[PDB]
């Protein structure tokens, strides 16, 4: 047996004293020496039990693991490789029965004295996991707990680090909310960020521009690169956000409306960044029923279809008019008689240059709104945009056919 | 949990309404044949379960009982309406032996594997008939003659089934032209004296040769027994072989007993273009012999050989050669040889 | 001179033992006509029980039960049978052929009803073919208990005394042989009396004590199991009953969870008449055409009993689907009987059944909801048969729903495309597409609306088929807009105006052509679209796009000729297309200009690309486009 | 306690009566155990005849002869056979069932080839069928002639009479009746001959006063006829056989112009052993498939008599374009002997037969000229049976030859390629697709040829049934690189660069994604198009948009499941082709622009019109180029 072979003369780190973790490899491959934990790999490993058993899987072909996080927990024996384990290096392992994917393990998929145990090609071996929004990638130092996931709106007991990015940066250890960064001027990507943050959970961030205060520029702190940011969060506890299944009719008004002045705020203060959630949260409110006196389902419907407004011009301020898109065809599928909203969608449509959908939209809107020009004239400026494209094709496409005739002798 | 009525939707499978919500356990006996299936099937009828929904008790009975529960696809095996469930059965000492089979844990299902070919037909091109092709093409005054022979093997054979109609329109036969370029007679022949299904063919011998038809312009249509004028051929050009020329001359005679029968001119056209002419041959070198069929089978082997051109050559061949007696089968031969008897 | 006149003698031991193994080649027909005496014996002495009460006074009993006895192997029946007298039992028995149940049958002056099934007089001595030997023990009327004795071996006899009364004890104990031992198995015996004789108004069942052995605990001791189950629908008359009696039969029948569609009755009064009684499912039939084990699914009975069924003979390939039951009680037989002598009978009678099953679809069609319902699911089925049927096209016709430019929404009769407003150039016009839009988009398609008449859509890889066998449905005939012709009666100035254009554009086309070679036969001036510069029409004969792509790529179908052949190509123009217009001015005065030549390349590709044809090679034209892209690049 | 032991009885009218109208089902029967009964005779003799050299003398000829009389009706035949004493005559005869043939032959002692036909003892009350009378005067050997009478009245007897000696004279006449007054027609006499009997090792004949009374002129003064112009060549030692006797034997089989194109012969010596004779044709069968029924194969011809043959049972749907004969003399038959009992063996008889002509194909295949010949023109009843026979698939691989990159012009064995192995490629590369040019000239098949790696080019249809079902084959897999994966092991530094062109163009992914809505789930940089900027490739797991247009294009198979099914599409680009890199240009610049969406529009589409894919709506592509060539207009 190979791996019985390999394991004499090894120096073992063993959590119990006869169970543990066994330093066996043949040869070692180049790599970083400080020790790294890396989500991102893609290792090439042999799973064969050998010594009088077979493991016909994974054995065939190297696969590469997705590994969760430093602790992961999709396979036990992985992890244990990765104890003390180096990046483009090579690796062996040993069998450990407690071990096995399938939580304890039933003998015929795991020999009960032998776990999967594979010839490990460490390849680049740092980093935790990623944003899928980007700017930040999973800094930590402490394990969560799966009991105590923050929730939108809850407020929240956050001890900050003191320097950003490498620079020491104003701020206090302030009881942050979703909605509540933007106001006293810190990485703004926290709402997204505390998502991964638990209870007793350490996490330095990275944030990049785009997802914090970066991209927003910063008067008060004093920050040379704002796609460099790095700094440390301390969530000390939090309270829960009242949800679904947790809020009422009554209180579900009651933050409507609060909600809704709030907006009004957002507006005037113009910053929006943090309306896109809290506007989505609203709408997640109505988007079930209440199976309660709804008299005025009307104006509930209404501070959501304002909702949609404001979101839809939120999304023209900044954003790439997709999420504006969503925003008015969730309000057309409601109210599609807004006075402004569908115009908005179809100024996003001319603005996305699809001017033939914004015509048809438009002259709906002037049925509608026979009233003002903005819409009038944005149809004309469709007409413009579309003469635009017209002379674009006919430009690039004079004869285009001669120059192949050109390429004949 | 309270348990709802118990009606059966399914060999274990009963839907029952827990006191309004909802439950059925279609249950997995564990030394059944299809248990295997039943096990799995589990997972098809548990495609549907959200995301928390299978809490499966892992003692001995398995924890990936309930692992791998869970959907990967959506290939509706019989139905998707499934919410919640659970693993509800002997839950002690339910097997004295059971090998806890664990393995493969993460394969699916390749559609059924339902790729059997039905069963193929094809179909007879019928876009066409006579007077149209005929026009629209003129084929080889042999594979012209060759058609022929399908309009008075039906002649032969539909007056074989006695029955008989007097006079056969001109476009009387359809002509599938299957695969382009070559016309063909129905085999159906729905469209409808002795001889004078022969005689019709024998009036549309003219169409096809593209010479003008007397029986037309010239008279005594619709009759077979109706004669005049000895029955003029009109065909001037020589491209028709004078031998075939004497057997049409022979064609429209004083008496239908001196006028052949369908099948002697099948017999004819069988001898004419199969078989073979030769100076050996010649002098009517066959006679009574059983095994000559063979010999001359041999002799229209070489229809694939000189002139195969048109591939339809080989295809009717077959239901020819096989058929064929001595008894109706020399005297044409005999007539055939009066071509020669040409001196 | 002298006449030696002798009857005809025999001998016994060969003969029966001839008649064991040579009669029959399935082992397991013994347990039937055991079943087919019991049954007729039993029948008899009821007609003279309600006669006389005195046998049934002590019977009072109609069971019949099967005792396999795996402990000693002793298989047995046991009926309520009135048996024969010890010597008349012998008088029927030994007599091989001599059917005491068809003498007195015969002897029966008012035969109401009589239906024996067995007549031929060997179904007895089936069972050395598994008894090793054969002892019977009986009683009859006013007579005494008689244990019959036999084992094929020449002989017989009678030797029995204070046996069991068990009343008349009309059974029959079996002894298979250690070799070939099958038949202890009970699940076996009930596919086989599901397989045969599950139809008899007469009470049957097995005992047997299986059980849980859990020393109770175990829910029943014995295992007394009826197997009639379901009674026979068929023999009571119909309109005298609901939909659910044949819905719970159907039910009983082929067990599906679902329940019937259709079904319908048939009283035949012919001089052979029968049963007639078909369902149509509710549902469309999973899994089918593999042709494994099944050309049909109908069943027929004689006597009251199990047949030979499923033979492509009275039921033709098409609407194979169709399930149901004939029965006419008395048909010639065989020996084994399996097999049938005459066929021609088969004819008529399929003759009946596809008349009255047609009839049947008709009816449905009288209603529109579940008629649509089931033509959805099954037209395919029907196209077939339309198109194999090849004599009552007529009504074959009628049932066809179809989505047109009249429909739209939904599908609907060809009867609703004939009866026309405009009442002008009655013909059906249609077009076998792919997708309903790409059927929907063609400029040819266009121009019909911009006529005015509607246009049913033909959207089906089998519907092709059908369109060629199909032809002049309702004295008017169909015309796919695709054909070469498309003849349309337009206005004098229409007609003259469009050919002056042809004839200062026969030119044009001349001049195209001179690029044009190789590919298409006859260019020319086209009316047949509008609003599109050019398009493809196929010629007269031959494939259309949608035709001549199935062809290649159905099943075993290649050949010298699938190959290549059906070949037949030609496009036109849009004279008023502005496109068309522009490669008409100045073309006679350019000479070899590739500007043209390349443009009308790319045109007739874009055509072959509409009109369905498969792009004949497609690398090219993504080679001409990516020039034109490169183009788009400044390039 | 007595026993009134007796023997079985019997009855003989109605027994007869019943062997008459119900053991066989047609008239047509007759005229075949006559011939039995004469043959067994005959042969008998004959061995009697060489022990003694006077019966050798008077039994001289040997002949059997028929004559219908015509008008007269009175059919008859003729043997030379030896007969039966005056009683023993009876003692056979009116003894149903009691063959003497049987008895004497199993009388004795040094049975050499006997091979008795008949030993049932029921042929000659078969003649009762057509029959009015059967009368049939004989003599034997040292003894008198003797007139046998019956007409099935229940009794017989024997009248001497001095009928003409005719010397042994062994022969029954035949009175049928008026009604069913058939079989007077000669050449139905023929094809009955030739349907059974037409294999006899004793000479056969008719003879008819047919002429022509032309008064001399008449070609023929009497018609004498033989028909058995045929020998079995099974009989016949194989290796042994004579030169070139297998192509004179195919056109007396069958009636084929052509010859043979090879033929085995296997000497069985199984328990229950036979003599296998298979050809194959040197031709393809113009006439198959079209027939539903299964038609004939294999002959079985046990006893040197037809049998039931031309069923299923015996071999496969598949290669049922087969043709040879079969024979073992011993085979449990029935009293119609029509139908089998045992069809078990029928299953070791057919493995035996495919085994066999299986290797037949093998052998075949060691020639490769006439080899690839018929290859050509059989290769699809070939796949289809390598993909339904699940069990044998060594044995059915390593005979096929296809198209490759490596020699396009000649058909490449598969193992010919596996034996290349190029680079240790474990995975063998094909395509499936429509036109030869077309495989040829495909992206990943491009880049396959800069890899050097071959790529076997399949173009047949029916190949997709068949590769499905076919694997890895000696050790190595199939791969199609038209396959989502196509995993190929590049240079380290070139996956590193190629990665770092994914890491800085999936952005652009995203950006055209943007406009890609709703067609394709991932967009990607590819390792595989080198020529083309951009292509589309099928997805892991679905139909290839070929195997896809099979799926859909085979008729009969539309579903509600079919309607929607097998959705996996997506595409790629070459990040190394100029418009590629032009496209990533810009793009950055504007996230939105119609051009960069019309652009993504045609390009996307024009590769769907590449991948085989039929253009989703066609339409719509013309009239963007239609817009194109309007540009082109200076418009």
């Amino acid at each position: 047996s190979p791996t019985a072979t390999v394991a004499e003369q090894g120096e073992d780190i063993t959590s119990k004293k006869d169970r543990g973790v066994l330093k066996i490899v043949k040869r070692v491959g180049n790599g970083e020496e400080t020790p790294m934990i890396g989500d991102k790999v893609y290792v090439h490993y042999k799973g064969k039990l050998s010594n009088g058993k077979k493991f016909d899987s994974s054995h065939d072909r190297n696969e590469p693991f997705v590994f969760s996080l430093g602790k992961g927990q999709v396979i036990k024996a992985w992890d244990i490789g990765v104890a003390t384990m180096k990046k483009g290096e090579i690796c062996h392992l040993l069998c450990k029965p407690e071990y096995a994917y399938g939580s304890a393990g039933s003998l015929p998929k795991i020999p009960s004295n032998a776990t999967l145990f594979f010839e490990i090609e460490l390849l680049d071996f740092k980093g935790e996991d990623l944003f899928e929004d980007g700017g930040i990638i999973r800094r930590t130092k402490r394990k969560g707990e799966g009991y105590s996931n923050p929730n939108e709106g809850a407020t929240v007991e956050i001890h900050l680090e003191g320097r950003c990015g490498g620079r020491m940066f104003d701020c206090r250890d302030v009881a942050f909310t979703v909605g509540e960064g933007e106001d006293h001027d810190i990485p703004i990507g926290i709402d997204k960020a505390l998502e991964k943050m638990q209870r007793e959970e350490q996490c330095i961030l990275y944030l990049g521009p785009r997802y914090g205060f970066g991209e927003a520029g910063k008067p008060k702190f004093g920050i040379e690169p704002n796609a460099e940011l790095i700094y440390e969060v301390t969530l000390k506890s939090f309270e829960k956000a009242k949800e679904s299944w947790e809020m009422d009719t009554k209180e579900k008004l009651e933050q409507a409306a609060i909600v809704k002045e709030k907006g009004t705020v957002y507006f005037k203060g113009g910053k929006y960044m943090q309306a896109v959630i809290q506007y989505g949260k609203i709408v997640s409110w109505l988007e079930m029923e209440y199976g309660l006196s709804e008299k005025e389902s009307k104006a509930s419907e209404s501070f959501l279809l304002a909702a949609f407004l404001n979101l839809a011009m939120c999304y023209l301020k900044l954003r790439e008019y997709t999420k504006a898109v969503e925003c008015c065809d969730k309000a057309l599928g409601l109210d599609s008689a807004n006075e402004k909203g569908l115009y908005r969608r179809g100024e996003a449509q001319l603005l996305m240059n699809e001017f033939e959908s914004a015509k048809g939209d438009f002259e709906k809107v002037l049925e509608v709104n026979p009233q003002n020009k903005a819409a009038r004239l944005q149809i004309s400026m469709c007409q413009k945009k579309a003469k635009e494209h017209n002379e674009r094709d006919r430009r690039i496409y004079a004869n285009m056919f001669k120059k192949f005739a050109e390429q004949d002798a | 949990y309270l348990i709802g009525q118990s009606i059966g939707k399914g060999c274990s499978a009963a839907v029952y309404e827990a006191t309004p919500l909802a439950i059925k356990m279609m249950w997995n006996i564990s030394a059944g044949s299809s248990s295997e299936a039943i096990l799995n099937t589990m997972s098809q009828e548990l495609v549907p379960a959200s995301r928390v929904a299978l809490a499966g008790e892992y003692g001995a009975v398995t924890y990936r009982k309930s692992k791998r529960g869970p959907k990967q696809l959506a290939p509706h095996p019989n139905i998707i309406r499934v919410l919640r469930a659970f693993t509800s059965s002997v839950p002690l000492l339910p097997g004295a032996l059971v090998d806890y089979p664990d393995v493969l844990p993460s394969r699916l299902h390749p559609e059924g594997l339902g790729h059997g070919r039905t069963l193929f037909l094809v179909m007879k091109n019928y876009p066409c008939t006579l007077r149209q092709y005929l026009c629209v093409n003129t084929p080889s005054p042999r594979l012209a003659a060759m058609m022929l022979l399908q309009l008075l093997e039906g002649v032969d054979h539909l007056v074989q089934q006695g029955i008989a109609h007097r006079d056969l329109k001109s476009d009387n036969i359809l002509v599938e032209l299957d695969p382009d370029g070559c016309p063909w007679l129905v085999i159906a022949d729905f469209g409808c004296y002795s001889k004078a299904d022969a005689w019709a063919v024998g009036a549309i011998a003219y169409e096809i040769f593209g010479l003008v038809n007397p029986f037309y312009g010239q008279g005594k249509a619709h009759l077979e027994s109706r004669s005049y004028q000895e029955a003029q051929l009109p065909a001037l050009p020589e491209s028709v072989p004078p031998d075939v020329r004497q057997l049409v001359r022979a064609l429209l005679q004083r008496e239908a007993s001196k006028r052949p029968s369908a099948r002697v001119a099948a017999n004819v056209l069988h001898l004419s273009l199969w078989g073979e002419h030769i100076l050996a041959l010649k002098n009517l070198k066959l006679d009574k012999m059983v095994g000559w069929l063979l010999q001359q089978s041999a002799a229209t082997l070489l229809a694939n050989r000189l002139t195969e051109k048109c591939c339809v050559e080989t295809k009717m061949k077959m239901l020819f050669l096989a058929n064929l007696e001595c008894e109706t089968l020399c005297q044409a031969a005999l007539l055939l040889c009066s071509w020669r008897a040409a001196l | 001179e002298e006449v030696e006149t002798f009857a005809f003698q025999a001998e016994i031991a060969q003969l029966m033992s001839l008649i064991i193994n040579t009669f029959y080649s399935n082992k397991e027909i013994f347990l039937r006509e055991l079943i087919s005496n019991s049954s007729d014996a039993l029948d008899k002495i009821r007609y003279e029980s309600l006669t006389d009460p005195s046998k049934l006074d002590s019977g009072k009993e109609l069971h019949i039960n099967l005792i396999p006895n795996k402990q000693d192997r002793t298989l047995t029946i046991v009926d309520t049978g009135i048996g024969m007298t010890k010597a008349d039992l012998i008088n029927n028995l030994g007599t091989i052929a001599k059917s005491g149940t068809k003498a007195f049958m015969e002897a029966l002056q008012a035969g109401a009803d009589i239906s024996m099934i067995g007549q031929f007089g060997v179904g007895f001595y089936s069972a050395y073919l598994v008894a090793e030997k054969v002892t019977v023990i009986t009683k009859h009327n006013d007579d005494e208990q008689y244990a019959w004795e036999s084992s094929a071996g020449g002989s017989f006899t009678v030797r029995t005394d204070t046996g069991e009364p068990m009343g008349r004890g009309t059974k029959v104990i079996l002894h298979l042989k250690e070799d070939q031992t099958e038949y202890l198995e009970e699940r076996r015996i009930k596919e086989i009396v599901k397989k045969h004789s599950q139809f008899i108004g007469y009470p049957i069942t097995l005992f047997v004590e299986k059980e849980r052995d859990k020393e109770k605990i175990k829910e029943k001791y014995i295992d007394q199991e009826e197997l009639n189950k379901t009674k026979p629908i068929w023999t009571r008359n119909p309109d005298d009953i609901t939909n659910e009696e044949y819905g719970e039969f159907y039910k009983s029948l082929t067990n599906d969870w679902e329940d019937h569609l259709a079904v319908k009755h048939f009283s035949v009064e012919g001089q052979l008449e029968f049963r007639a009684l078909l369902f149509v499912p509710r549902r469309a039939p999973f899994d089918l055409f593999e042709n494994r084990k099944k050309k049909n699914n109908i069943k027929l009975y004689v006597r009251r009993v199990f047949i030979m069924d499923n033979c492509e003979e009275l039921i033709p390939e098409y609407l194979n689907f169709i399930r149901g039951v004939v029965d006419s009680e008395d048909l010639p037989l065989n020996i084994s009987r399996e097999m049938l002598q005459q066929s021609k009978i088969l004819k008529v009678i399929r003759k009946n059944l596809v008349k009255k099953c047609l009839e049947l679809f008709t009816e449905l069609a009288e209603d529109k909801e579940n008629y649509k319902k089931f033509y959805e699911q099954f037209s395919k089925n029907i196209k077939l048969g339309i198109h194999e049927d090849s004599q009552n096209r007529k009504k074959l016709s009628e049932l066809l729903r179809y989505y047109t430019s009249a429909s739209g929404d939904e599908m609907v009769s060809l009867k609703d495309y004939c009866t026309r407003m405009k009442e002008n150039q009655k013909h059906i016009y249609y077009i076998t597409g792919e997708t309903k839009d790409q059927v929907a988009n063609s400029a040819f398609v266009e121009r019909l609306r911009k006529h005015g008449l509607e246009v049913i859509y033909m959207i089906e890889p089998i519907d092709e088929y059908c369109v060629q066998q199909l032809k002049e449905f309702e004295g008017k005939t169909l015309v796919s807009v695709t054909k070469e012709g498309l003849e349309l009666p337009e206005d004098e100035e229409e007609k003259k105006k469009q050919e002056e254009k042809k004839t200062k554009f026969e030119n044009l086309c001349k001049i195209m052509k001179d690029i044009l070679e190789k590919k298409v036969e006859k260019v020319v001036v086209s009316n047949r679209l509008v609003t599109s510069p050019c398009c493809i029409v196929t010629s007269t004969y031959g494939w259309t796009a949608n035709m001549e792509r199935i062809m290649k790529a159905q099943a075993l179908r290649d050949n010298s000729t699938m190959g290549y052949m059906a070949a037949k190509k030609h496009l036109e123009i849009n004279p008023d297309h502005s496109i068309i217009e522009t490669l008409r001015q100045k073309a006679e005065a350019d000479k070899n200009d590739k500007s043209v030549k390349d443009l009308v390349i790319l045109l007739y590709e874009t055509a072959l690309l509409s009109s369905g044809f498969s792009l004949e090679d497609p690398q090219t034209h993504a080679n001409r486009i990516y020039r034109m892209i490169k183009l788009g690049l400044g390039i």
